């Protein structure tokens, strides 16, 4: 202990301002001088931030605070010099003078004056000057003014210079990673109004600087990924000039933007369309901004790009059409065919091998359902360019043999077989196309459909579908033919086909397994505008399900079609049009919760998810509305897939915990759709949790439900050492799991991951978390397996070709206008790197290096080396036009 | 409490009662040996050496701190040496009988096996019962033992913890050990045993000449003449 | 409980907010998930009630078996304590993943079918052979090598605190490291001071109890060691005075020399097996360096070898500042004629010295040590 | 500005997961259990079904049948022997003699066959897995690497060429060398490239302590190599386990000799092991026996000697691609200064110079830190070297 001897500070500034009152009236010059030592004093000795102990900010405040509380509002008569003398001491320590309901009560030495020029003494320390008595500010004190009280009085005017000077002050001192606290004043200072600090530090933040545009970049779109809907309405079209006007990145436009598409304004991205047509550099970035624009995120674009300087520039539409589309078909065509992949690998079939020694002898399973799964040997393998001569011929003998959705099946494997394609396609259907079949022209003419998906050219205006839709009074001749159409112009926005397929909706007629999909094909198409076609829906809603008591034949199908004509955007107006316009029984309020959460595909809202398990949880429930608490569970599957990961494993952490195990029927039925809903990314945190509850079968309920998340338990993509937990549950699958009604389903099952090689990206997050349409496409697959009574006549239209959005697999792509470099890459794992010291270490996977076309997978972030440099977006996107440039000897 | 016997109760197997508290396999490997325990009583004509053991052995226990006053570590190594029949055993048994610690010899036999272990590949094993009765003297007779005074001291020279544990080797011919034996920062005190002259004939005589009826009159001092120093046994 | 391991945004910026609010937010979910189970469900509590239906499916007398085979559709082959054995059933609450050839069971009385599973309460030879906790001082205790000292840590501890100049240079660490020299140098303090300084699990074994009685003994011996090494994490293993498996025979040994050559065989393969061998990192020490075998010296199974010389006096007075630090020394002494008295002395000559002239203070009972404690204190250690 | 806010809201969320963790039930940390949301679909059904209807059916071993009727002799563990009977669900094919079999406790009667016994210490060493080193890396031996190769894999993956010329391809070969030439890190690469059973053998591990008990482990070595279609059998160090028959007055070695003629009769003599091919590596291969080195157990012999020039060059633009250099440099003047040394001293003198650059503060390696490293690694080590004394073999 040892005290004594040096101690001034408490002993002369514990004296003279005690004598300050004493030394304020009839002591002109000590009032004063001495406030100018009680100022330069505490100025000088309080701006070092090594010694944060000093030795009048602790001390002085045990008579100075009641000197400071009989100083400044007992005096009255505060002149011009001595509220700069006094209001400068007085604010210093006062968030540490005070306790912690100071925050009602800066405004009692601050707002009797700012005094002057406040970062004088706040050049040098970093934030125990002011800054945090600024956040303290920004955190109640605006909060309560500008709660109501927005355009105000000083509390607001000055207070946007001084949260502009201090968030200048951020970014003035050092250059560190304070300068993102700067988003924390921007934000908490008016979070719904944020334009109006965003122009305040917008135009500052393009004179800041260019090196502190990459991680202020990503800072925005770090938080706008996802937020709060007038957060997400405000913050993302405040993200966009920031690459436009202070950077020049330029490149990392439409993915990007793709976020400010639906939500904030339809015309919004299209004004960003013609920022994309104004940037008119050469060819490098001007080629790869629009290449992502008809196969990688979004459609409706092919009519744009008719302008006035048609050469090659203008004229690249048509290569964003077809010819990078050509380079999809080119990846199987060159750059699969050299590496493994042969006319017939057929060998897995082959793998289904030593079941007649495991255990005694074999040749027992002869069910006939097990062609249908022996089909999809044609038809699973044979994707990326796997065309057979004559070696479809499991499918032609049984083609010709029974099951007519079977004769459905055959003839429709060939547009899985040629997928991609313009070429041949139309020919490949036509040799087998012949047969005056009501079920093989259906199924062929749907390949038809599927062979032109994503070419959008003369294939089907009018042209072959309409030929098939022309024929109904029966079958197939009314059905196949609008879901082929709604598949292959589901990227386009064209409305007189769509008018083509609104009597299909409009007939009122009793063919209900066609009537049914044709929401599921109108809804494919257009996400925006006609709400001629919500009319034409919910009229035959009134007039059908109203007068009826029956099957989810109205429910899977009728108003799905729905939430994918109103999908994506946070608004929440979609839910008073749609949720007050079936004002009905509960039965026909079925689509309450669906164009409510459809709308809701990535944010979060979880206010949503609160009356999304709130109003029907579980309720007993004696057989009265287990589906509608199936489908309120079916809209827990979105909120999920694409909010940047991090919620896979609270997700397993839900639904593997108190509906699949503790639960009634809402578990033990139906949740295991969310596993193939939320992924097919794969993890073993369900994955070796799933088997778990999947391989002991609990034949009580109605089997095929577990055996309904069989195959679909296999739904997971990206293959895996999976043989093992499939195979054994296909060798139990011999004996148990009786193949009268599964023999589709097992080897459904074991082709399902591995059918191919490659061809799996599918899983809705591309760049980063772009969304790229794998929810029209998915979507009427995972809501048409609710029941039952579809494993055998009417869902196998679905269960073949039901997600076709397959936007390929790889990113290792050249593409200079030679076609003579290889790659500069290094795959490695999901990037580390936010902010730390320097060069911001980017990932840990060092291992690993690769020049070619080979693998993707799921968590991977490819860089290179060679001063390659990768100038041309940089982030992600995978067609880089990969330039070269040597300023670096 | 672990390793202890109880009763059982058989039709359901449920833990009836506790019974006594077995044997400590340590007294079970002495009562085996049975050293012939001994005392400062029957001690002849020693006492330097005595002076000299009470030094490395007596002295860190009772004042451990007494060493830290000096600065230096405490002594872990004793040899001894001399012809046999010169009360090495009884000298060992006895330092460690009133400073009381667990005297333990190890012979590297197999009736001691089973309560070291199952095997018990090293030497090493002993070190729990040693720890487990901490204070504790190992001892040795007289090229087995001299690798297993090495197997031991390069535990104890620093790589375990435990102290009071102690080592005593005992032989004859100090020259034909080992060298790396013979490296000075090894052995910390080293005692020879001389066979007794005729001053220490004579009260091993007198000692040893207690339990018997004798006569008046006897003049053992002729006798330890006669007797011209075999040593004492 | 291990919930996810993107850990890496480190500010406060929004990938934590999106991200930890994003956990958070299906903790909500969560919370209110399973609150709906606690509100309405009435039938089963199924915290102890499906708990003592499965206590109530297995006996009280838990019978202990051992594992042989496996047939996956639950059930196998086990053995029971008698020896005669079954081909009982598995149970489902008996997650088969802790099931190994040898493992220990729990087994019905009645049926004796597979319950449960047993920990192991572990080998001895674990803790026999586990150092558990510091030595002794650091290096700045060691003194006047300075040289060697980075070599260790160059090949040993650098390695394990800074694994980012390896992989900036793309290079892995040298493997094999050796010591010798003259006795009594410091070989076994050094280690001393690696086992102070690192957080690998540290292994130490004498060369001279690597041979057995028994035919193969040795070589098993050596085979269940690295075991043990490996099956930790990045460890140490130590081996001191590996010369004394080839100087000297042992009438224990059944076997002759050629065993204790297929005892160096086995371990010429441990070293260098052709397995993924792992992070163990062995360090060797002897001080006859030539009479073994070169094919266990070679680079690759060992890669640096250290000589240690005899102290120069400059380094003697050092190591005499050092032994002679916390005692109480008298000021007659003259360090500098207890330098040159011996002139190849080693490191443990000087400590001999002063601990037996501290023990000559202690006859006297006093507390500082004078001149003729050393004069006749060097009579006693040198000269016999 | 929120720091505490994102904290104490942050942390009431981290404890709130255990919070209701606990109300799911994933606690009371087992003695060797399950987690409680698992088997629960045994919870009533099989509970009552894998139990209460489910017998024992202890496992037994058949000692022969007889004639004209069923009327098996049984033989168990410890107890005695029996006649016993088949069940109703098993056909009397097989239930061939010296088989175990499943049997009730009652009736003692055969309810299924079992396959028979492996002694799982032989289980160990079958390989299960693959390493990772690429003939690529195995620079410096083409023709060593092809002369191997064309024996090893070639019938396994066309077994045509050889049929339709109508040969039989041979069978054993074995790799000799100086220590450290590539012969252990070349086996690595066969079991990278194989698909088969690839079971490695160490010849140490076969010393037993009692008398015949490692030839027992050969017998079952070879069963369950015959139990497979196509494999590999890999020896190492094989010097161990036989040199040479010498004895003579108080017999010594004879167990490893009856363990090593053991070997030489499971290779050849009575039924040869057919789709079976083995691979030996020893260091010194004058000591061992001259039965053992015959073809037909031992048809090829391959040499390792040390690289001429341009292996060693290509040896080190292996162990020297894949790290930061001065580009600049020659690898042929270090060849030069390398005439007699090993793949691994050449790593040696890679993985050393890195460190010399890692010595100061560079980041890439120069010519004269490879100075640096040749007269330490060569020179300076010089002493050992390992080498010469093995260069005879001796
Ligand atoms: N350079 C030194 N500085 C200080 N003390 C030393 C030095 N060298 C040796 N010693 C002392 O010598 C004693 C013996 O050391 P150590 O056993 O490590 O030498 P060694 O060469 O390993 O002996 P051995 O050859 O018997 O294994 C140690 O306790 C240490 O205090
Ligand atoms: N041709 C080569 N190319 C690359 N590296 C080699 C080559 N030859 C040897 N090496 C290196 O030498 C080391 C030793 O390899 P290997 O274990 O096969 O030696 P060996 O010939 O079996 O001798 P030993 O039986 O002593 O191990 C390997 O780690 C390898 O890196
Ligand atoms: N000074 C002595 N006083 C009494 N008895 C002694 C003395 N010296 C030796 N003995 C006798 O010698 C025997 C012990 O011999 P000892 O030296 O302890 O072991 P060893 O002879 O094996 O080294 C005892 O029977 C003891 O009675
Ligand atoms: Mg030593
Ligand atoms: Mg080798």
């Amino acid at each position: 202990m040892e005290e004594g001897g040096r101690d001034k500070a408490p002993v002369q500034p514990q004296q003279s301002p005690a004598a300050a009152p004493g030394g304020t009236d009839e002591k002109p010059s000590g009032k004063e001088r001495r406030d100018a030592g009680d100022k330069d004093k505490e100025q000088e000795l309080s701006e070092e931030d090594k010694q944060l102990q000093d030795e009048l900010e602790m001390l002085v405040e045990r008579l100075g605070e009641k000197d400071t509380s009989l100083y400044r509002p007992a005096l009255e008569e505060l002149r011009r010099q001595i509220r700069s003398s006094t209001t400068s001491m007085t604010s210093v320590p006062k968030p540490l003078k005070f306790l912690r309901p100071h925050y009602g009560k800066l405004k009692e030495i601050y707002e009797n004056m700012a005094p002057g020029e406040n970062k004088r003494f706040a050049a040098d320390i970093i934030s125990v000057l002011a800054m945090t008595m600024s956040g303290e500010r920004e955190c109640l004190k605006y909060r309560l003014v500008g709660s109501q009280e927005e355009l105000a009085s000083w509390g607001h005017e000055y207070v946007r210079h001084l949260a502009g000077e201090v968030a200048k002050e951020w970014q003035e001192l050092d250059d560190a990673e304070k300068v993102q606290r700067e988003p924390l004043l921007t934000l908490v200072k008016e979070i719904v109004p944020y334009n109006m600090a965003h122009n305040a530090e917008h135009e500052a933040c393009d004179l800041l600087m260019e090196i502190e545009q990459v991680d202020m970049l990503e800072k925005d779109i770090d938080e706008n990924a996802y937020a709060k809907v007038c957060l997400y309405l405000t913050s993302c079209v405040n993200y966009v000039p920031e690459p436009e006007n202070s950077a020049l990145l330029r490149c990392a436009l439409g993915v990007f933007r793709k976020f400010s598409r639906f939500p904030e304004a339809l015309r919004l991205a299209l004004m960003l369309n013609d920022m994309e047509l104004v940037e008119d550099i050469f060819t490098s970035c001007k080629d790869v901004v629009v290449q992502k624009q008809m196969a990688f995120m979004l459609g409706r674009h092919g009519v744009f790009l008719e302008l006035s300087e048609d050469v090659e520039e203008y004229e690249d539409l048509t290569e964003i059409m077809s010819n990078v589309q050509l380079n999809s078909n080119f990846l199987a065509l060159a750059r699969e065919l050299d590496i493994m992949e042969p006319k017939v690998p057929d060998d897995i079939y082959k793998t289904h091998l030593e079941n007649n020694r495991f255990g005694g002898s074999g040749s027992q399973v002869d069910s006939a359902r097990m062609n249908l799964a022996s089909s999809f040997v044609n038809g699973f393998v044979n994707a990326a360019f796997g065309q057979d001569k004559l070696l479809t011929d499991d499918g032609n003998k049984w083609l010709y043999k029974n099951k007519d959705h079977g004769m459905l099946s055959a003839a429709a494997s060939l547009g899985m077989i040629l997928l991609w394609d313009v070429d041949g396609g139309l020919t490949q259907i036509d040799k087998y196309l012949y047969s005056s079949e009501d079920y093989i022209k259906s199924g062929a003419l749907l390949a038809c459909g599927i062979v032109n998906s994503g070419v959008r050219n003369e294939c089907d205006p009018a042209l072959a579908l309409l030929s098939d839709y022309v024929l109904h009074n029966s079958n197939t001749m009314r059905l196949g033919s609008i879901f082929g159409l709604g598949l292959a112009y589901a990227g386009s926005n064209r409305e007189d086909v769509l008018t083509l397929l609104l009597p299909v909706m409009g007939d009122s007629k009793s063919s209900m397994e066609v009537a049914g999909v044709t929401a599921l094909a109108c809804g494919m198409i257009a996400v925006g505008s006609c709400n001629g076609d919500v009319t034409s829906t919910i009229l035959q809603t009134i007039m059908e399900k109203s007068e009826t008591e029956l099957k989810d034949t109205y429910a899977r199908w009728l108003p799905l079609g729905l939430g994918l004509n109103h999908l994506g955007k946070g608004e929440a107006i979609e839910a008073i049009l749609a949720a007050l316009e079936v004002v009905s029984e509960p039965f026909r309020s079925f689509a309450n919760t669906l164009v409510d959460v459809c709308a809701y595909a990535g944010s979060g809202n979880v206010l949503k998810v609160q009356q999304l398990l709130h109003i029907c949880s579980e309720h007993f429930d004696s057989k009265e509305k287990e589906e509608d608490k199936d489908k309120k569970e079916k809209k827990d599957k979105d909120k999920k897939e694409a909010p940047a990961d991090m919620g896979a494993h609270q997700g397993v952490a839900v639904l593997g915990i108190a509906l699949i195990a503790m639960g009634e029927e809402i578990g033990a039925e139906m949740a295991l759709r969310t596993f193939g809903h939320l992924l097919r990314y794969g993890e073993p945190t369900l994955r070796r949790a799933v088997p778990l509850a999947l391989a002991l079968i609990s034949v009580s309920n109605p089997r095929l439900n577990i055996l309904d998340t069989l195959s679909k338990f296999s739904h997971d993509a990206d293959p895996e050492v999976s043989y093992n937990s499939i195979f054994a549950m296909g060798m139990v699958g011999s004996g148990t799991n009786n193949a009268r009604l599964a023999a589709m389903l097992r080897q459904l099952a074991q082709y399902h991951a591995k059918d191919p090689n490659n061809l799996f990206m599918v899983r809705l997050a591309q760049g980063l978390t772009h969304l790229g349409k794998g929810t029209l496409t998915l979507c009427p697959y995972h809501s048409d397996r609710q029941l039952m009574s579809q494993v055998a006549v009417a869902g196998l239209l679905t269960v073949l070709v039901s997600f076709l959005d397959v936007r390929n697999i790889i990113l290792g792509k050249s593409h200079y206008v030679l076609y003579g470099l290889v790659a500069a890459m290094q795959p490695r794992m999901l990037v580390t790197f936010d902010e730390e010291l320097r060069p911001l270490p980017v990932s840990v996977r060092v291992g690993q290096a690769v020049d070619v076309v080979g693998q993707a997978g799921k968590p991977k972030t490819i860089t290179g080396f060679q001063t390659h440099t990768t100038p041309v977006l940089l982030a992600h996107g995978e067609r880089a036009e990969l330039a070269t440039e040597e300023f670096l000897p | 409490t672990p390793n202890c016997r109880v009763a059982l109760r058989n039709d359901s197997y449920t833990l009836h009662k506790i019974l006594p508290n077995k044997v400590d396999p340590l007294v079970s490997l002495m009562m085996v040996e049975k050293v012939p325990d001994s005392t400062y009583e029957m001690i002849g004509g020693l006492d330097k050496q005595i002076k000299e053991i009470k030094e490395v052995i007596e002295l860190p226990v009772k004042h451990p701190e007494l060493f830290e006053a000096l600065g230096i570590a405490q002594p872990k190594g004793v040899l001894l040496y001399g012809p046999p029949g010169t009360g090495k055993t009884l000298l060992a048994r006895a330092v460690a009988h009133h400073t009381d610690c667990t005297f333990i010899r190890v012979s590297g036999s197999e009736l001691v096996q089973k309560f070291i272990g199952e095997g018990a590949r090293m030497v090493r094993e002993l070190f729990v019962m040693a720890r487990e009765h901490a204070p504790s003297i190992i001892f040795m007779d007289e090229s087995e033992v001299q690798r297993t005074m090495l197997e031991l001291l390069n535990q104890l020279d620093g790589f375990e913890a435990t102290k009071n544990i102690k080592v005593i080797m005992a032989t004859n011919r100090i020259d034909i050990l080992d060298s790396a034996l013979l490296r000075p920062g090894r052995i910390d005190r080293k005692i020879e045993f001389p066979p007794p002259n005729e001053e220490a004939r004579l009260d091993i005589l007198k000692i040893h000449s207690r339990k018997m009826n004798l006569t008046r009159g006897i003049n053992l001092r002729k006798i330890a003449e006669l007797m011209p120093g075999a040593s004492g046994a | 409980a291990s919930k996810l391991p993107l850990v890496t945004p480190h500010t406060q910026c929004r990938l934590k907010l999106l991200k930890l609010e994003r956990i958070k937010d299906y903790l909500l979910m969560e919370e209110e998930f399973i609150r709906n189970q606690e509100q309405m469900k009435p039938l089963e509590e199924k915290q102890e009630e499906e708990r003592s239906k499965v206590d109530d499916l297995r006996g009280t007398p838990m019978s202990v078996g051992t594992l042989e085979e496996i047939i996956d559709d639950n059930h196998a082959i086990v053995s029971t304590s008698v020896g005669s054995e079954h081909y009982v059933s598995i149970l489902s609450f008996v997650d088969k993943d802790l099931l190994e050839p040898g493992c220990s069971v729990l087994l019905n009385h009645k049926v004796h079918a597979v319950i449960g599973v047993l920990m192991d309460d572990t080998d001895p030879l674990v803790t026999v052979m586990k150092v558990e906790k510091a030595p002794q001082e650091t290096y700045a205790d060691i003194g006047g090598l300075d040289n060697q000292i980075q070599e260790i840590k160059e090949s040993v501890e650098l390695p394990l605190t800074h694994p980012e100049y390896y992989e900036e240079m793309g290079i892995k660490p040298p493997k094999g490291v050796i010591l010798y020299g003259p006795p009594g140098t410091g070989k076994t303090l050094l280690a001393k001071a690696v086992a102070n300084q690192t957080s690998a699990t540290f292994l130490r074994v004498v060369g001279s109890e690597l041979i057995q009685k028994y035919l193969g003994d040795g070589p098993k011996l050596v085979r269940e060691l690295f075991r043990v090494a490996e099956e930790h994490a990045p460890s140490i293993v130590f081996i001191d005075e590996i010369d004394a498996i080839g100087t000297k025979r042992y009438d224990s040994n059944s076997g002759g020399e050629r065993e204790i050559q297929r005892t160096m065989l086995e371990l010429l393969n441990q070293l260098d097996g052709f397995d993924s061998r792992g992070d163990v990192k062995v360090i060797m020490a002897t001080n006859r360096i030539e009479t073994l075998d070169p094919a266990l010296i070679r680079p690759g199974r060992i890669d640096r070898k250290i000589e240690f010389p005899l102290p120069d006096e400059k380094t003697k007075k050092r190591i005499f500042q050092i032994h002679t630090s916390r005692m109480t020394l008298a000021d007659d002494v003259t360090l500098d004629d207890l330098i040159m008295a011996k002139d190849d002395l080693s490191g443990a000559d000087i400590k001999a010295i002063c601990t037996e002239a501290g023990l000559m203070a202690l006859r006297e009972r006093r507390m500082k040590v004078t001149n003729e404690d050393f004069k006749k204190s060097k009579e006693n250690v040198l000269y016999k | 500005t929120y720091s505490r806010q994102i904290k104490q809201v942050e942390d009431d969320i981290q404890q709130l997961l255990k919070k209701i963790n606990e109300l799911t039930g994933i606690k009371e940390s087992d003695t060797g259990l399950a987690p409680p949301a698992l088997w629960d679909l045994a919870a009533d059904k099989q509970t009552l079904q894998s139990e209460q209807p489910l017998q024992v059916a202890r496992c037994t071993k058949i000692i022969n049948a007889d004639s004209e009727d069923p009327k098996y002799i049984i033989n168990v563990k410890q107890f005695a022997k029996f006649v016993v009977d088949l069940s109703d669900q098993v056909a009397p094919t097989d239930i061939e003699e010296g088989m175990r079999v499943g049997v009730d406790r009652n009736k003692y009667q055969i309810h299924i066959p079992l396959p028979p016994k492996i002694d799982p210490t032989v289980t160990m060493m079958q390989v299960e897995e693959k390493p990772d080193v690429t003939y690529s890396d195995v620079g410096g031996c083409k023709e060593q690497i092809e002369k191997l190769r064309e024996v090893v894999e070639t019938p396994l993956l066309h077994p045509e060429r050889f049929v339709n010329l109508g040969i039989e391809p041979p069978k054993g070969v074995l790799l000799f060398g100086p220590p450290g030439t590539g012969k252990t890190l070349c086996a690595r690469a066969v079991a990278n490239r194989t698909d088969a059973c690839f079971i490695r053998v160490i010849g140490s591990e076969l010393v037993q302590k009692y008398v015949g008990e490692g030839a027992r482990m050969v017998r079952e070595l070879f069963e369950m190599a015959r139990t497979k279609k196509a494999c590999l059998i890999f020896f190492d160090e094989i010097d161990a386990i036989g040199g040479a028959r010498f004895d003579d007055g108080a017999g010594g070695d004879n167990e490893v000799q009856r363990t090593m003629l053991e070997l030489i009769n499971q290779l050849d003599g009575f039924d040869p092991r057919g789709n079976i091919k083995v691979l030996m590596a020893t260091n010194r291969p004058d000591t061992l026996d001259p039965a053992l080195m015959r073809p037909g157990r031992l048809d090829r012999k391959i040499e390792f000697s040390l690289p001429d020039l341009e292996g060693r060059t290509h040896i080190f633009k292996i162990h020297a691609r894949s790290m930061s250099v001065e580009r600049d440099i020659r690898f042929e003047l270090l060849a030069r200064l390398c005439p007699n040394s090993t793949g691994a001293e050449i790593r040696s003198v890679c993985t050393e110079a890195g460190m010399f650059a890692i010595r100061a503060r560079r980041k890439i390696a120069t010519e004269k830190d490879f100075l640096e490293a040749v007269n330490k690694v060569i020179k300076s080590y010089a002493k050992f070297s390992a080498t010469p004394r093995y260069m005879t073999y001796n």
